[PDB]
Order: C-alpha cells, then structure tokens, then sequence
C-alpha cells in the first residue's frame, strides 16, 4: 500500500522530468532567437539613423 | 582735369566696391563654413539621438 503511493510518484517523477527538460531546453530553443533578431534589431536601429 | 577729378571720386567708388567684392568672398566662405559646421552638429545630434 506504500508501494502504491509511489506508483503515483513515479508518474510525478516521469512527469517533471519530461515537464522539466524538455521546456527549459524548449527556452535555450527561444532563447537563442532573442540576440538573434536584436542584433538584426540593433543594425535595424541605426540603419535609418545612420540614413 | 574736372574730369580727373570726377574720375577721382569714380576711383574712391572703386576702392568702395573692391572690399565690397573681398568682403562678398569672405562672407560666402564663411556660408559654406556654416554649412559643413551645421552639419557637424547634425551628425551630434542623430547619434546621441541613438544612444
């Protein structure tokens, strides 16, 4: 009867893990974009402005 | 020699209108000094507009 309990925590433990990785990894995926269009942003800035 | 004399006045107008002329090239040289100048404080002014 403990050992079911357990069997609820296994799922919790599979869950997270899989809720854990697979989004903060899913971050580094959006995260890189972000420099990636500033710096396009940044040239963007002073383009006009250095037109 | 009224007439050297008329002329005389006629070469007082000369003088006149020489530094007149040096004074028109003067001017219009520091007109185009302006213009560079102003331009310099276009540039001083869009790129701390950037910043």
């Amino acid at each position: 009867l403990i050992q079911a309990e357990e069997r609820e925590v296994s799922a919790r433990l599979a869950a997270a893990e899989t809720a854990l990785g697979e989004s903060d990894a899913r971050r580094q995926t959006q995260d890189a974009a972000l420099e990636d269009n500033a710096l396009e942003i940044d040239r963007l800035r002073n383009a006009l402005l250095q037109s | 020699a009224r007439l050297a004399d008329s002329s005389a006045q006629q070469k007082a107008v000369e003088r006149r209108a020489g530094d007149l002329n040096v004074a028109l090239e003067r001017a219009l040289d520091r007109i185009r000094a302006l213009e560079e100048e102003a331009d310099g404080l276009r540039q001083r002014h869009a790129g701390v507009d950037t910043a």
